[PDB]
């Protein structure tokens, strides 16, 4: 019936920026890492370390929002 | 150029163009300076001031 | 009926926003690699490393996005 028209949709669109958020979002960090580690790459697994610390914290959300698309479209079908 | 306490020879020296290193910074990939503000105006400011030194020494 | 052609739609929407995340994410990350070799060329051999090892967090959840814009579009439509 209608409804499985959006199931789809909802799922779809909260999925879709879930990845905006969660790529862009990590790759304006990413790029602070690199540009450091080009200059004195002796820190590269500090640097590392705290980029994972910091990484941790940007996925929070964006996995939420998956999870629930997820439950959306399967269990919700 | 003073050489020993009884001894001191003219010397003709070349300062700039600036005279080759013996040495080689190839050991110092390893590390980069974080210039600030930026490298070519303070690349000048250090040549001049060396040429200075030189002379003074 | 309807459902077919929003479930299109869904993949659709779902397919674009993972794309644009993806394409800025690499983007945006690829800019400061390419700065950080010129710094120091010859440790290339470990810029690029540390590329791919942070391309594929950037890339983790469009690639989830495009894996269901697809499980809609050839299993559900």
């Amino acid at each position: 019936n209608l409804n499985m028209d959006l199931l789809y949709m909802a799922a779809a669109v909260m999925m879709g920026l879930a990845a905006i958020g969660a790529a862009i979002g990590i790759g304006i960090l990413g790029g602070k890492f690199l540009e450091g580690a080009a200059r004195q790459p002796d820190l590269i697994p500090l640097l590392r370390t705290q980029f994972f610390i910091v990484m941790g914290l940007v996925d929070a959300i964006p996995m939420i929002a998956v999870g629930l698309g997820l439950y959306v479209m399967f269990a919700v079908a | 150029k003073f050489i020993n306490t009884m001894s001191q020879v003219p010397t003709i020296s070349q300062l700039l163009p600036l005279p080759a290193s013996d040495d080689d910074d190839l050991k110092h990939k390893s590390w980069d300076y974080l210039y600030e503000p930026d490298p070519k105006a303070l690349l000048d400011t250090l040549l001049r001031r060396y040429v200075e030194s030189q002379v003074y020494q």
